[PDB]
């Protein structure tokens, strides 16, 4: 048939529940494709996965292939404005986004449905001639180097990269992925090399359809999409390039038995353990590396785990196989370190190869596998549907390793049991291969060498043969035994007939002074879950730092003792979250809805009748204690939302007043805490899904009866069911709160416009707004003036009132973003009165469509109503009310709206700036305004007795 | 447990 | 390693177990008609693609069964079990022939006198009979002679044997089978 | 579709060296473990080697280890048999198989029996020390009367018809069975009725010495 398309495959194999419709084809030039028709999708979303990634970079360009993903955005010689891929799809309810790892450089977007081709086209521009504009190169090569920035003290990627670098330096998994100013503008500028031509020259060279993979979704039948692809990527070149493998290992003899000791920016304890393995990727069906994994990882009773945490070593282990390229693997168990923990981390060693052996004794269990690829079958046949953005993605990956007919399946089905490979992987992992890494702040001083890229303080040493062998003659340990039977596996998935007095939104089923039960069937996705919400409100919870402390505790040590037990569960598809709030308690549980009431009781009346075990009692108190030291590290964005929110709300305790109120808790303190916080309790639940009328009524019933019998609990008061309001700012007004981030050498700034309390007029008042100026914030202050990598903009919302927010992360001081930001703000209100009302009324379409866009899962729609519920304005038909007052907006209703509110000279404007500075900082462009005189906030809580407190926001329903 | 702009 | 019955005779539609015996805890099936090669019935419990559902993989303790349910007449063959081992080994069963049962039926026995030979060499054969036990003595002494029989009848499933055997000769057949009244014999001597 | 050849099977003797190929179509040698398995003329299944082209691993049977050698030719596609020492042992039908599952770890402990779906139709070896043609004597006949051959003194497989393969009925060729002169020997009966003493007018055949006789 036809020229453009080498093959059809045939039958994509999919879960019986998915209604959408799939056809897998592979084109003239080697582009591997996957249509997805999807009718009802309101967002259509397309992607493409390049199989080359950072580890292909030039030895002296490090992360070009990153570089070059940056660049391909800003331009193609069909479309060459610089913007104009991201104004369309910012016009039209779409987004874009990308990534390059090892392996991969991975493309996205999604858009609304009625303009999947005119932002494909755009698309496909990206691989058949970018400009590569270097006015754009020499501005964007400083997002790379803000994006790297915000990283450099960061433990993760100093982990990550010293991994890395304490291999073989010539093999490619050494290199840095990243890339910065000095790899990429500085030295090449030293050693003269044409930064630009070297990025046409990689495209040419990597960027070949032979290594490509698409995946479109759309409302588009399977034959149009087919023509839709065959047009615009029929013609990207082939070059017929060689998929680069990796065979030999980067850890070879002379980096084995190695012993590594590191110093970490955060107070934290961790044990890498690590085994190089071979490239396990071709045995994916009997997948034995995930078997080896499920057992060593396991925290049910008698696994490795249980008895490195019940004597207090460790509290969290994570084992399994890790990806590393085509060719080479790894298997790693990585563990938490508890104060005395670190002192015995060989003895730590010992326990995990003495539960190897004991796998090794009993031999690979068919049993084991079984229940595996039992679960599996069940998780992908009930699989929820995913956002069309993200599944494009991940399928586009994955079109590489499997067979048109298996992707959709390939990573979860699991056919013949292997236990010959299960052999062959478990036989590597032995004493003369481990690789042992300790990161401690009980190192700093110790320490000869520096990774370069990120500074990271640690030293290599040589594991004395000395230990090894006691590691090899591992006895075997008796508290160590493989898992027991799977009790939580589901076996009733049936759907129960939709009730004749069923309701499109939650309804109020129980009132009593005690609780308040929501329940609403699911009418939309007919899968056997159940989402069950569940809010306890306590005024003795949050009163003060102390109470607010023990809260937390007190979760932590209930979620620590059920944790041996939930593990079972959560892999039998049924999960839970227990937290507290600034208002009580938070439980939710999610999953299969077969043996929930097992699951729910057995966190109730373990929750009611604690006992606590106090070993474990001040290990989590001393996590809690590094965990509220650990702020310091962390990103100076997140600084500036943290001291926002502390200024903004009635009530709020500082991370310094909880550590300081936290030496203050004792055991006998904290027992007399919990029957008294359980003794008054308010019940406010949510139940959606697969359960009836009476079943929710049922379960909320038992719940209470729970409580009443083991905790003694009685109602609360309606006076004493008061939440927390916000800070009211005078008209005309500027309230500036100043700090500093003492680790990371960026700034960070904060710009909340105040505007009024949430109502339809003003939320789509704002939103409206936010939608106009979405794309030109980016553009204006991150593509061109280059502030920062992190820019973002939109709404704020918080205990009934709203605003309009700037968030910026720079290494300029935070009172120059304040001018840029401002200068920007006139730029844009010029851009209104400028702008054709078909260029506005494509804005209101967009905005409508971003909010009329349905639930794909079922938790994704029960977010919403518990949106509504916890914000206590319970509007179940927020989205269609609200986007039929967005349609009756003109110009001037949001030009006058801007001239009242947000200009630089309005007469109701409320500001609020949070300016944190870098760890070393003291005290072409549109022209910003001259900015009043800013009131400088010296003390939080007189800050707050000067402003009035906003009222807050009715309830849609009287009751 | 077991395992799970630019990466 | 020891497969029993070495031999095994029931008709079609009748119900067939065979017994395997053992180290490695499992073990697999082949299927071989005469002349040409073996195919695989069964694997690990699990059969073969292909093959039908009437062959079962059993396994009791020690000994692993092939069973089939309801004998085809396109199942009368050979079968071997096969043992995967530690050193990448792999050992076989000396196997179990499955024949056909039908009714006893009574040998046409007759007898041959040895141009010429020129070294004595007469016949004795045993044409069209079941079971195939049989007792063949000549007008004598030890392993003088080899005895061949042949493999059923395509027609009428029938066996046929011929008891081979210059000393003794120009010097001078009794068969005792089921089938027959009692000892019937031809006989010829010059 | 997958299908495994053998060749270089034919006539040969101690001392002497010969080399099975088995040619694999449809897969790769690479992936999949190759096996040697020989059938001796009537008696059961013999394994004789078996190698991993991938983990590089070989193995042998006791009944032969320093006159036979396995190897595999990785681009060819080809598994090799060298029989380089033979007895009369070693005279037998020789099939060359697949495991059924890829990449079996050849180091394990434990012995897992996976099937071994595809196998060749083998090549037939057979090791002599002499060609002789057959010594053809005849039966004589006394309701029905059986006639016949005796194909005394040939040696391996001999072809025995009657009368142009017209006559089929009762033709029961016996099985040729070793005598202890090193010789083979067999005879073909068949029956007819007592009214044939007419008569509508046996033919031996052994080409390894081109031996058509008629008596
Ligand atoms: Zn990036």
């Amino acid at each position: 048939n036809n020229p453009a398309i080498k093959r059809i495959g045939n039958h994509i194999t999919k879960s019986p529940e998915d209604k959408r419709e799939y056809r897998g084809l592979e084109l003239a030039n080697g582009i591997k494709v996957l249509l997805i028709s999807d009718p009802t999708t309101d967002k259509s979303s397309a992607a493409l996965d390049v199989h080359i990634g950072s580890l292909s970079d030039p030895p002296n360009i490090a992360g070009l292939s990153h570089f070059l993903q940056h660049m391909l955005f800003l331009g193609t010689k069909k479309y060459p404005k610089e913007n104009e891929y991201s104004q369309f799809l910012s016009e039209h309810a779409g987004s874009s986004n990308a990534f390059t790892s090892g392996e991969h450089t991975n493309y996205y977007f999604d858009v609304s449905h009625e303009h999947l081709e005119g932002a494909l086209d755009r698309f496909a521009q990206f691989f058949l001639s970018p400009l590569f504009d270097e006015s754009a190169k020499d501005r964007e090569v400083n997002a790379v180097d803000s994006e790297h920035e915000k990283n450099v003290m960061n433990d993760a990627w100093r982990l990550f990269q010293l991994e890395k670098a304490t291999g073989n330096p010539k093999h490619p998994f050494s290199k840095f992925g990243t890339g910065n100013k000095y790899t990429l503008e500085t030295r090449p500028n030293q050693e003269g090399i044409d930064v630009r031509q070297e990025l046409l020259k990689f495209h040419s060279a990597y960027y070949s359809s032979n290594l490509m993979a698409v995946v479109v979704l759309g409302r588009e039948s399977l034959d149009d999409l087919t023509n839709l692809v065959v047009k615009l990527f029929s013609e990207v070149e082939n070059k017929n390039v060689p998929l680069p493998e990796f065979p030999e290992h980067p850890f070879q003899e002379e980096h084995l038995k190695q012993l590594y000791k590191i110093v970490p920016i955060k107070d934290i304890r961790n044990l890498y353990v690590t085994f190089p393995i071979p490239d396990l990727q071709k045995y994916y069906k009997s997948n034995p590396g995930h078997y080896l994994g499920h057992l060593i990882g396991h925290e049910g009773p008698g696994s490795l785990l249980s008895e490195l945490k019940s004597k207090g070593w460790v509290n969290t282990l994570v084992g399994g196989q890790k990806e590393g390229a085509r060719g080479f693997m790894f298997f790693i168990i990585n563990v938490d370190l508890t104060e005395e923990g670190l002192l015995h981390v060989e003895d730590i060693i010992l326990h995990m190869f003495q539960y190897i052996q004991k796998l090794r004794a009993e031999g690979p269990q068919e049993w084991v596998f079984q229940e595996l690829k039992d679960l599996n079958a069940v998780a992908f046949r009930f699989k929820d549907k995913e956002r069309p953005r993200g599944y494009t993605s991940k399928i586009a990956g994955i079109l590489h390793y499997y067979p048109l007919e298996e992707v959709l399946t390939a990573e979860y089905l699991l056919e013949e049991f292997r236990p010959d490979l299960i052999e062959m992987v478990l036989d590597k992992l032995r004493p003369e291969n481990v690789r042992v890494a300790i990161v401690s702040k009980s190192f700093e001083g110790k320490t000869d060498r520096t990774e370069e890229w990120y500074g990271t303080q640690y030293k290599q040493e040589a594991i004395p043969d000395e230990v090894i062998k006691k590691w090899q003659n591992a006895d075997l340990n008796g508290k160590f035994k493989l898992p027991t039977k799977n009790e939580f596996i589901p076996t009733n998935f049936e759907i129960l007939p939709l009730e004749k007095e069923a309701t499109p939104y939650p309804a109020l089923i129980k009132d009593t002074a005690m609780s308040k039960l929501w329940f609403k069937q699911d009418d939309k996705f007919f899968l056997p879950k159940a989402n069950l919400n569940f809010e306890f409100f306590s005024p003795f919870a949050y009163v003060d730092p102390l109470h607010s402390n023990m809260a937390y505790l007190y979760l932590e040590l209930l979620k620590d003792s059920l944790n041996e037990y939930a593990y079972a569960a959560e892999l039998a598809g049924l999960s839970y979250d227990l937290q507290n709030t600034i208002y009580g308690m938070y439980l939710s549980v999610k999953g299969y809805n077969d043996k929930q009431p097992i699951l729910l009781k057995k966190i109730i009346e373990k929750m009611a009748t604690f006992e606590i075990d106090e070993k474990r009692f001040e290990i989590i108190k001393e996590a809690y204690m590094r965990s509220l030291n650990n702020f310091r590290a962390e990103q100076p964005h997140q600084h500036a939302m943290y001291y926002l929110r502390l200024l903004m709300t009635e009530v709020a305790w500082t991370k310094d007043e909880l550590k300081e109120a936290l030496d203050d808790v004792t055991l006998p303190r904290l027992k007399a805490f919990i029957p008294q916080l359980l003794s008054r309790l308010h019940i406010e639940a949510l139940l959606h899904g697969n359960i009836t009328k009476q079943a929710a009524l049922g379960i909320m019933q038992m719940v209470e009866d729970t409580l009443i019998e083991h905790a003694h609990t009685k109602p609360l008061l309606p006076s004493q069911l008061v939440r927390y309001r916000e800070v009211q700012l005078p008209d005309r007004g500027w309230f500036v709160y100043q700090q500093r981030n003492e680790v990371h050498n960026n700034s960070g700034i904060e710009i909340y416009y105040q505007t009024d309390m949430q109502s339809t007029s003003e939320n789509m008042f704002l939103e409206l707004f936010a939608q106009i100026i979405s794309e030109p914030a980016f553009n204006t202050l991150r593509t061109k003036e280059q502030l920062g990598y992190i820019v973002f903009s939109g709404p704020r919302r918080a205990n009934g009132i709203q605003g309009l927010r700037f968030i910026i992360q720079s290494e300029k001081p935070p009172h120059y973003l304040e001018s840029r930001v401002e200068a920007f703000l006139i730029t844009m209100e010029k851009s209104i009165e400028d702008m054709t009302e078909e260029a506005f009324q494509k804005h209101i379409q967009a905005l409508a469509i971003r909010r009329l866009d349905k639930p794909k899962k079922l938790s994704a729609e029960s977010a919403k109503y518990w949106g509504e519920i916890i914000s206590q304005q319970y509007n179940f038909d927020r989205d269609n009310t609200e986007v039929a007052y967005l349609k009756t907006l003109t110009k001037e209703d949001i030009i006058k709206f801007y001239k009242e509110m947000l200009a630089v000279d309005a007469p109701r404007r409320h500001k609020v700036s949070v300016h944190v500075l870098a760890r070393e900082m003291d005290s072409n462009l549109s022209q910003a305004p001259a900015l009043p005189q800013p009131e400088v906030i010296q003390n939080m809580t007189e800050f707050k007795r000067g402003l009035p407190l906003f009222p807050l926001v009715k309830p849609h329903i009287n009751f | 447990g077991i395992v799970e702009y630019q990466l | 390693m020891t497969q029993s019955p070495s031999s095994l005779s029931a008709s079609v539609g009748d119900r067939v177990t065979i017994t395997c015996r053992a180290v490695s805890s499992a073990v697999a099936w082949y299927q071989q008609k005469p002349g040409k090669a073996p195919k695989l019935l069964i694997y690990s419990s699990s059969l073969y693609s292909g093959v039908p559902s009437r062959f079962s993989g059993s396994r009791s303790g020690t000994d692993f069964t092939l069973t089939i349910s309801s004998l085809q007449p396109e199942d009368f063959a050979t079968y071997y079990c096969q043992q995967s081992s530690p050193s990448f080994l792999i050992t076989f069963g000396q196997g179990t022939k499955v024949e056909i049962k039908r009714t006893v039926a009574a040998p046409s026995v007759f007898i041959f006198p040895p141009s010429q030979l020129k070294t004595a060499s007469v016949v004795c054969l045993l044409n069209n009979f079941y079971p195939r036990e049989a007792k063949v003595q000549w007008k004598l002494q030890s392993g003088n002679s080899q005895e061949s029989v042949t493999e059923q009848d395509s027609k009428d499933s029938t066996y046929s044997l011929s008891s081979t055997l210059k000393a003794d000769y120009e010097k001078h057949c009794e068969v005792t089978h089921q089938g027959l009244s009692s000892p019937v014999t031809k006989s010829f001597n010059r | 579709e997958v299908q495994l050849v053998e060749s270089g099977g034919g006539l040969v003797q101690p001392g002497g060296s010969l080399r099975l190929s088995c040619a694999a179509s449809g897969f790769n040698v690479s992936s999949y473990s190759i096996h040697w398995v020989r059938q001796a003329p009537g008696k059961g299944l013999e394994w004789v080697a078996s190698i991993s082209s991938y983990y590089g691993s070989t193995s042998y049977a006791d009944s032969v280890k320093g006159r036979f050698t396995i190897s595999a030719d990785t681009s060819k596609n080809t598994a090799y048999l060298q029989m380089n020492s033979l007895r009369a042992e070693d005279t037998a039908v020789y099939y060359c198989a697949r495991d059924r599952v890829m990449y079996y770890w050849s180091f394990s402990k434990y012995g897992y029996p996976y099937g071994m779906d595809y196998w060749g139709q083998g090549t037939l070896v057979t090791v002599f020390n002499q060609i002789k043609g057959p010594s053809v004597f005849p039966l004589a006949p006394s309701g029905t009367a059986a006639l016949g051959c005796l194909v005394k003194d040939y040696f391996e497989p001999v072809t025995v018809s009657w009368n142009s393969g017209a006559l089929t009925s009762g033709v029961h060729t016996f099985p040729a069975v070793l005598q202890s002169s090193g010789l083979y020997s067999l005879s073909s009966v068949v029956t007819v009725p007592s009214s044939s003493l007419g008569t509508q007018t046996c033919n031996v055949n052994h080409k390894p010495s081109n031996t058509k006789v008629d008596k």
